[PDB]
């Protein structure tokens, strides 16, 4: 059981995160780009309430 | 999730269709091969979760539960075998349902999509607790620390039902998944109030909680062997599991109501870990340990950020697996010496040189000696409440530094010194009690080498 | 020997039969679960031309 | 035995409510609790205030 | 819900006739097997009480105990499939013709709802 | 082995009653003295003198060498908090004052 | 080498001192690193020589799963489950991949740090510019959303601060 | 190919083969002292080599061999620091602790458990050496709660002997009195800082705060016996005249002013701690020496000494010295 | 150990409601079995029950 544990396949994606940070972040600084964004999700899709006050 | 059920339910065909002489032998064998199909359930995602069906589905957090559950019943089997000797096939037969039916419903409790089928098996395992303490108990207390097992439990648990059914009046589910997907904040309301309090006060008296701790050194002192190890390393583990589900809607509720039960648990460990320093019994020190650690997981969970959710599972299952030990360790000088009284077998180190090997790495374990999941489980509840707030420093360490103090002074006073003249029954130790001591302690050692298997859904 | 120890070792096999049944059990109630079987947005899969179903 | 006795379970038949009882079961089991609640409570106030004028240097904080 | 005012409600019918347009329940149906497995402990417990082998005293009345639970069952199950179907399409029927009563709400995106954000610290 | 007359019991109000109590414990009457009759539940059990067991007699033949305690005579309540192992009260070659004063 | 990329994890042309004996005495690193050259290196590397021509002979491929685009949970009507819990998914397998950038560039800072020895402080300043800056972006998506964190809490996060970035530039703009 | 890091694991590594054995027949035998002294040795002449290529370049590594768990954005990796305090006290320690175990194969041959006494000095040996090459704080914890349980273990050599098992229990308090800032720094290390790693500390704390700077003092005061938490290292004396020679004289006791010579960059941008510290020197090393000039058992007077020369270490920290404390260890 | 855990814990929440619990069995079970009693409180409940109501 100790055996079957050790080897259980990555079902947790770390290596396939690892890989995918690893080509954005090649991407992102071979084109300059500011790394992460602080923005999580774009702003012209969001809706605010115009407030008019 | 039924290739797990269905073979602990076989396992009573089994038991009671067996030889008078075969019981322990084929539960046991059984037992493990159940224990080592569940092992296959630690592998999670990093998505949601392993939803098997409508009604069960597991969960990291849920995994190491059900490893543990499945892999404590063997050793309890082998605990109870040395004192059930005298008694007929079939009151063992019974003894070992009612083992079965307490593994099936928690099983049936750790998976359980629903809400509500969460509180009915979450209450169902009362029952199994409760026979096997007043029934094979041996001092004349256990009837009365039934009472209290029994009715403390109920006093928090049948409001927490209440809540329940409101909520699905108004939600129009009960299902986990949908329940976390469409949760709502809670307003800053009286009835809001006492929302949060139905849903908190049941999982919080099976902490226990310091206040509302009675129940427990009383249940755990006059309860059989399995029955100690079962309410340590399992039932305790109720209450932090249905605290860290519920917790899902009583944001931002939480925020404000958290005080008095933080205030509880950190004032409570100090309080107990001191009350373990003047102990006379050895049973009594290792349930006060166990309300310590379980403040600590208290206070985790109340804080409610990813370090803190981390560190209260991986001390969940640290502290299941040496509190199952100590006790085993308790049994195993009781059964010699008949008394439970501390002070009474010393010098146990000259007499029984590997038990004392095993008492040291108990009190090790229990200690916090890095870089066992012990310590992985307490320094990340420290570091998340030092974020929470500076302060909870001074506590934490004179918490550390008490329980290192009363576990050495266990470990002094029972092995250490001279041995008792007037007492010549300590026979060599069976191959039975090492065997058992080895199953507790291998998995902690190996569990410190995969720690993400016992770190939660938040890793 | 045979029809003599099975009649004191019947008992045995019954929870390897159990196991065999809950996977079995398993699997029949994956069968009910198939409505959205090859049309999620993120595994919207074309089938090879010799697939009847993406999963079972 | 007389010892172990007297020390666990002799103790609540021989109770009385009394002032010297009261007093200190109330100082001893409510003071420490209202205490810390006063300066935890008193520290995360702090806290968040100092957040809300955003003067906390919270540079570098990502595990919590 | 009371149904007992229902029109058209034959006074003493078990199973109207009506129910025999819903799907009958399958014999190997887990509720049915609930049964069996009810009157087979009954049997046993039958066995217990009067001092008779409790596994092996006798097989046709243990037969006979787990038949009756599962023929009670079975009708019992349908009588209550219909009843949950009858609850449905009363209500399917009332939300059609009160259409005032249950107005559509319009389709919303979380993109343009406001949610006040509560920070954990 | 130990019958219910042989357990710890409620306060002694009476001589008589001081007695049995005295007898029970195995302790001369003139020696008895139980804790004072307030809220905490001592009840009947002899108030022994605080002295640790550290400063008892290393000479004597003990049947607990090591905890210095003899078979039948009565346990201080506080036994634990003197174990040679924790606080000992044995006399010092200066006084408890003038120590503090000078270590302060 | 070839295992990992050089521009993701970047290195200094690694400038190294020529040995300039200004004695005739035999320096015994010299002839040491010599002997365990002999006694160690070269049955480590034929021994890697046997194993490699043995997984030659045996050559098979693993590779990187893609994942499809989905709509994030801004597109999602406020009770519709199935695309929640598509945008949730999205969305937790993003905050995966932002950790793993966060802890690239950590490694990047603590090797800088290792390597520039005595002088780190001043050659060091654009790895830790680097991690400012990513580390300001990464507290600003997931700094205080607690344990229960999703979508829906991240963007009620989002959608406050840049209501508060709007009232103050508009402040600014009336000023 | 580069041998450095191969040797330099090869001595810690090497270390614990007799561990391993201690399973087997020879640990039956009365073979098994000649076989850790030997092994002892032979790591001690293994490791003579990198402080020679360091002398002759200055070379340092990290060697971050084995990845264990990863949290969120922090990632924790069994990681050695192989700079020149760890070369240099590496060899150091190795020769003291060969010196003592020929010594103790004549000092304790009458005890029926010398096996087990031998056993327990190489284990004190592998946390000694996993707390100086450590390079997170995490592992050095590992070492820094392993030499002090190695150290009750040893001190209550004869457990049928009261005062020793008191003395452990005493060394165990003050060192978990120091273990409370031990915590407290590790804790604020980790919230502010995102890192256990000592790199990414230095990098992060170009003025370092109060907070960890104290935890850290108090964990060194705690681990060296300064003022405030002295008596425990006179009180250790119960334990075997070895034990005394190798562990609270001159290899574990040290270890606290090593925290404070691991951290001297932070120590160098905060003043008000240098003042703590040279101010805590100064009373322990004069308490210390004032209590050994009146002292009857020879183990006490040079415990005493041990204490004051320990104080004088901390003084060398406290007036921003940290190398010439590293020479005077 | 004592003040506490072995008394005001035990005094507040299980011994007051055992007591309570005591007291009130003993008040409701504790009818002299005389019918007259029984008629005369069905008489006052009666009573009560029509004017309060309306
Ligand atoms: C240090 C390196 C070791 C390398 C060698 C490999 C050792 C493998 C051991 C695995 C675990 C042991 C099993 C536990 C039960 C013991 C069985 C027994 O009864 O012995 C019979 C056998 C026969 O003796 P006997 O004469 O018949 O019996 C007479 C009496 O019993 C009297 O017997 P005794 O007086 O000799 O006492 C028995 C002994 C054995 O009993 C024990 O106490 C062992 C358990 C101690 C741990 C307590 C829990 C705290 C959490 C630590 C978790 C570490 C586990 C790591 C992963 C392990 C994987 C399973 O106890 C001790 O001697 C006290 C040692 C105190 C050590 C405290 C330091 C802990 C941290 C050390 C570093 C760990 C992380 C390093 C990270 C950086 C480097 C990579 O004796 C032995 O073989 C001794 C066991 C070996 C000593 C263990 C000490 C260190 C090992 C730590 C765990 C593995 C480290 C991995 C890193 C490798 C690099
Ligand atoms: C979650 C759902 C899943 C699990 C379901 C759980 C319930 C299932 C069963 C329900 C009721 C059925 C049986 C009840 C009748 C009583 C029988 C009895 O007394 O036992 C003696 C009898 C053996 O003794 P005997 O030599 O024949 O005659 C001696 C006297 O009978 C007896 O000798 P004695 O009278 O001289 O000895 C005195 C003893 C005898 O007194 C008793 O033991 C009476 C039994 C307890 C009454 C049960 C009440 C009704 C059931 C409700 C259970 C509630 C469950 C909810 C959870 C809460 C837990 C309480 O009384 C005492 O010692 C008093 C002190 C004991 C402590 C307090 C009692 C605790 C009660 C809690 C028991 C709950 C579990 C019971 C399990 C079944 C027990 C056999 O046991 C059996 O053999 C029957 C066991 C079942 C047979 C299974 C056959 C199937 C195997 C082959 C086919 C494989 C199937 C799979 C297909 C695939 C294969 C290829
Ligand atoms: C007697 C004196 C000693 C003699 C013996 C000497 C030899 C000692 C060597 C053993 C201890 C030294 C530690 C060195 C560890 C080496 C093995 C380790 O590295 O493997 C671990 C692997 O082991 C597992 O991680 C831990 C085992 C899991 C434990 C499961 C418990 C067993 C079930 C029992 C029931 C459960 C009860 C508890 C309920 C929670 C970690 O490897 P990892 O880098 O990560 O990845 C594995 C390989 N990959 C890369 C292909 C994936
Ligand atoms: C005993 C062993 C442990 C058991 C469990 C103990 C844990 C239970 C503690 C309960 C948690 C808190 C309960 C109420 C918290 C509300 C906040 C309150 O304390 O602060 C003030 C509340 O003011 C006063 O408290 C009003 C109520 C006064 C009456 C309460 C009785 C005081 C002592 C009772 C304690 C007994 C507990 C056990 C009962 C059996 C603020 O006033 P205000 O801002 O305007 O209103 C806030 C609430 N709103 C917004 C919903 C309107
Ligand atoms: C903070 C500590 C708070 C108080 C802790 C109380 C602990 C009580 C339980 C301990 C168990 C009993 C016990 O230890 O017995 C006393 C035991 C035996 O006595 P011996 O003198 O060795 O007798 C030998 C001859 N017979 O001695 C002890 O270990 C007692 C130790 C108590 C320490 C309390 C004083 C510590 C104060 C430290 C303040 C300074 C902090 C350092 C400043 C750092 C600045 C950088
Ligand atoms: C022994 C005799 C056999 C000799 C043949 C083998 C020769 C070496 C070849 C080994 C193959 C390489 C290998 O081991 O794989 C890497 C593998 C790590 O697995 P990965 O998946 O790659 O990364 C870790 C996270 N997943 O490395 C190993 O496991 C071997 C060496 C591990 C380091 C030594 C560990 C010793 C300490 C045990 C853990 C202690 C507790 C944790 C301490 C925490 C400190 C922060
Ligand atoms: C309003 C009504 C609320 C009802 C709440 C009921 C709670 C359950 C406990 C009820 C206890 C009633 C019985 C009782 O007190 O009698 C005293 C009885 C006398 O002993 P007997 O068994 O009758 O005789 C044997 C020797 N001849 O004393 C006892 O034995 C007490 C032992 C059981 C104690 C259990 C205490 C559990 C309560 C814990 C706190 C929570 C209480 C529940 C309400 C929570 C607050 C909202
Ligand atoms: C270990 C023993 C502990 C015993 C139980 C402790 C938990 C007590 C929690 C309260 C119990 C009942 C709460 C109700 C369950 C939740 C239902 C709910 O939230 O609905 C509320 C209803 O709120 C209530 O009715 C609460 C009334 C509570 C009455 C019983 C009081 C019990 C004792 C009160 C003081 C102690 C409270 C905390 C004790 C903690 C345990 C020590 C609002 O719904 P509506 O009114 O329909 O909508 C608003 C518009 N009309």
């Amino acid at each position: 059981g100790s055996t079957f544990v050790a080897y259980l396949p990555d079902y947790r994606m770390q290596e396939w995160a690892r890989r995918e940070a690893e080509r954005l972040v090649k991407y992102r600084e071979a084109n300059g780009l500011p790394l992460m964004e602080s923005n999580c999700f774009d702003p012209n899709k969001i809706q605010l309430p115009e407030d008019e006050d | 999730m039924l290739k797990i059920i269905i073979p602990t339910t076989m396992l009573l065909p089994m038991t009671w269709m067996s030889k008078h002489n075969m019981i322990w032998i084929n539960a046991t064998v059984h037992s493990l091969l159940i224990s080592l199909i569940s092992l296959s359930l630690l592998n999670q995602l990093g998505e949601n979760s392993l939803n098997f069906s409508l009604t069960f589905f597991s969960d990291s957090l849920s995994a190491p539960l059900l490893v543990l559950t499945t892999w404590l019943l063997p050793l309890m089997l082998m605990a109870s075998q040395s004192h059930l000797s005298k008694e007929t096939t079939t009151r063992k037969k019974l003894y070992i349902t009612m083992l079965i039916l307490l593994q099936l419903f928690l099983i049936m409790t750790f998976t359980a999509t629903e809400l509500i089928l969460f509180y009915i098996l979450f209450e169902a395992t009362l029952v199994p607790t409760l026979i096997i303490i007043t029934r094979w108990g041996n001092q004349t207390e256990r009837l009365n620390a039934g009472l209290y097992f029994l009715f403390y439990t109920l006093a928090g648990s049948l409001p927490l039902l209440v809540a329940l059914v409101y909520i699905q009046n108004t939600t129009g589910s009960l299902n986990f998944l949908i329940i976390h997907y469409w949760s709502h904040p809670l307003s800053n309301s009286w009835s809001n109030i006492f929302m949060w309090l139905a849903c908190i006060m049941a999982f919080m008296v099976k902490m226990p909680l310091y206040g509302l701790h009675l129940w427990l050194p009383k249940a755990h002192v006059e309860a059989p062997i399995a029955g100690s190890m079962v309410l340590a390393a399992v039932l305790l583990k109720l209450g932090g599991y249905g605290m860290m589900r519920i917790t899902t809607i009583l944001n931002p509720l939480t925020n404000y109501m958290a005080y008095p039960f933080l205030m509880l648990s950190m004032w409570g460990m100090i309080m107990t870990s001191s009350i373990c320093l003047r102990q006379t019994d050895l049973k009594s020190l290792i349930a006060y340990s166990s309300v310590s650690h379980m403040a600590l997981v208290i206070v985790a969970i109340m804080i409610q950020t990813p370090w803190s959710f981390m560190g209260a599972t991986a001390l969940m299952i640290a502290h299941g697996l040496t509190s199952s030990m100590l006790f085993c360790l308790a049994n195993t000088n009781y059964e010699r010496v008949h008394s439970r009284t501390m002070i009474l077998a010393r010098g146990l180190q000259t007499l029984l040189p590997l038990m004392a090997t095993w008492w040291l790495v108990a009190s090790l374990t229990n200690l916090a000696l890095p870089p066992s999941i012990n310590l992985i489980g307490e320094l990340f509840i420290i570091t998340a409440s030092f974020s929470w707030s500076n302060i909870t420093i001074i506590l934490m360490g004179m918490n550390m530094m008490i329980t290192a103090l009363y576990s050495l002074y266990m470990l002094i006073t029972t092995q250490r010194g001279k041995y008792t003249h007037h007492i010549n029954n300590i026979k060599p130790s069976f191959t039975r009690e090492n065997a058992l001591m080895a199953l507790h302690i291998l998995p902690l050692l190996l569990l410190t080498l995969n720690p993400k298997m016992i770190l939660g859904p938040l890793y | 020997n045979v029809l003599q120890i099975v009649r004191d070792h019947w008992v045995h096999i019954l929870v390897p039969v159990g196991f065999v049944f809950g996977c079995y059990l398993d699997r029949r109630s994956d069968e009910k679960l198939t409505a959205f079987r090859n049309k999620s947005l993120l595994f919207k899969r074309e089938l090879r031309p010799n697939e009847e179903v993406t999963w079972k | 035995i007389r010892w172990t006795y007297a020390r666990s379970a002799n103790i609540y038949p021989n109770f009385r409510p009394t002032p010297k009882t009261s007093l200190l079961g109330a100082l001893f089991g409510i003071g420490p609790l209202f205490f810390w609640y006063y300066v935890f409570k008193t520290d995360r106030d702090k806290k968040e205030k100092l957040i809300q004028e955003g003067k906390l240097d919270q540079t570098f904080n990502i595990s919590y | 819900t009371m149904m007992s005012g229902r029109p058209g409600r034959v006074p003493l019918q078990f199973l109207p006739n009506e129910a025999r347009s819903l799907p009958p329940p399958k014999l190997t149906d887990p509720r049915l097997v609930y049964m069996g497995f009810l009157g087979y402990c009954s049997g046993l417990i039958d066995n217990a009480i009067r001092r008779r082998p409790v596994v092996s005293a006798g097989l046709h009345r243990q037969l006979l105990y787990v038949t009756s639970f599962v023929f009670f069952g079975y009708y019992l199950l349908k009588r209550q499939d219909y009843m949950y179907a009858l609850r449905d399409h009363d209500m399917f029927a009332y939300v059609k013709s009160h259409p005032e009563d249950f107005p559509e709400k319009d389709k919303k995106t979380y993109g343009e709802i406001l949610e006040e954000f509560h920070p954990v610290r | 082995h130990v019958t219910k007359d042989m357990f710890p019991g409620p306060y002694p109000k009476t001589p008589e009653e001081r007695a049995a109590a005295a007898k029970k414990y195995n302790m001369r009457v003139e020696d008895y003295e139980p804790y004072p009759d307030d809220g905490m539940g001592y009840g009947d059990y002899p108030k022994l003198p605080d002295r640790s067991q550290q400063e008892r007699d290393p000479w004597y033949d003990w049947d607990h060498p090591d905890l210095r305690l003899n078979w039948g005579e009565p346990i201080h309540w506080d036994l634990d908090m003197y174990i040679r192992n924790r606080v000992d009260t044995s006399p010092t070659p200066v006084s408890w004052n003038t120590m503090c004063k000078h270590l302060f | 080498p070839d295992s990992w990329d050089k521009d993701v994890y970047p290195e200094p042309p690694r400038r190294t001192p020529a040995p300039a004996p200004q004695t005739s005495l035999p320096n015994p690193v010299t002839y040491l690193t010599k002997i365990f050259d002999l006694l160690v290196d070269r049955p480590v590397t034929l021994a890697r020589e046997f194993i490699e021509q043995q997984h030659a002979k045996n050559r098979y491929y693993y590779y990187h799963r893609e994942f499809r685009r989905v709509p994030d949970i801004t597109e999602c009507e406020e009770k519709d489950i199935l695309c929640m819990f598509e945008a949730e998914m999205q969305w937790r397998r993003d905050y995966k991949v932002d950790q793993e950038i966060v802890n690239i560039i950590q490694e990047r800072l603590k090797a800088c740090q290792q390597r520039e020895g005595e002088s780190y402080r001043q050659n060091c300043a654009k790895e830790l510019e680097q991690f400012t800056q990513v580390s300001k972006a990464f507290q600003d998506r997931y700094s205080d959303l607690g344990a229960h964190y999703s979508a829906r809490k991240c963007l009620a996060k989002q959608k406050q601060r840049m209501l508060a970035e709007r009232k103050a530039a508009k402040e600014a703009a009336a000023a | 190919m580069n041998p450095f890091a191969s040797l330099t694991l090869t001595t810690l590594t090497i270390l614990t083969i007799p561990i391993m054995m201690s399973n087997s027949n020879i640990y039956k035998t009365n073979l098994y002292p000649n076989y850790v002294k030997t092994t002892v040795s032979y790591a001690f002449t293994l490791s003579l080599v990198p402080l020679l290529m360091f002398m002759h370049t200055g070379q340092e590594m990290i060697i971050s061999n084995w990845h264990w768990m990863t949290l969120q954005t922090v990632e924790l990796s069994l990681s050695f620091k192989m700079d020149y305090f760890s070369v240099m006290f590496i060899p150091v320690a190795l020769f003291v602790t060969w010196s003592i175990m020929e010594f103790s194969m004549w000092y304790m041959h009458s005890d029926p458990f010398i096996n087990r006494f031998f056993k327990y000095l190489l284990l004190f040996l592998i946390t000694m050496m996993i707390l100086v090459t450590a390079n997170n704080l995490f592992q050095l914890f590992i070492g820094w709660e392993g030499v002090g349980i190695m150290s009750f273990l040893l001190i209550g050599w004869w457990h049928g002997r009261t005062d020793a098992n008191t003395a452990a229990l005493q060394a165990i308090l003050y060192n978990r009195i120091g273990d409370i800032g031990f915590v407290l720094s590790m804790a604020w290390f980790l919230t502010h800082s995102n890192a256990w790693d000592l790199q990414q500390i230095f990098m992060l704390n170009n003025e370092c705060p109060n907070m960890p700077l104290i935890g850290l003092l108090l964990a060194a005061a705690g681990k060296s016996a300064q003022f405030g938490l002295h008596p425990w290292l006179p009180s250790a004396m119960e334990g075997p005249t070895p034990v005394s020679a190798l562990l609270h004289s001159s290899t574990m006791v040290v270890a606290g002013v090593f925290l404070l010579i691991r951290f001297y960059p932070l120590m160098e941008t905060n003043k008000l701690v240098q003042t703590m510290t040279l101010c805590l020197g100064a009373i322990t090393t004069l308490f210390t020496a004032l209590c050994a000039i009146t002292q009857n058992d020879i183990k006490k007077i040079v415990a005493f000494s041990t204490s004051s020369q320990l104080g004088l270490m901390m003084v060398t920290i406290g007036i921003n010295q940290p190398h010439l404390a590293f020479l005077h260890i | 150990s004592s003040l506490l855990d072995l008394i005001w814990l035990e005094t507040i929440l299980p011994k007051t409601t055992s007591f309570i619990q005591m007291k009130m069995s003993i008040m409701v079970s504790n009818q002299k079995g005389l019918i007259k009693l029984y008629f005369l409180s069905f008489l006052i409940t009666i009573m009560i029950s029509m004017t309060l109501f309306n």
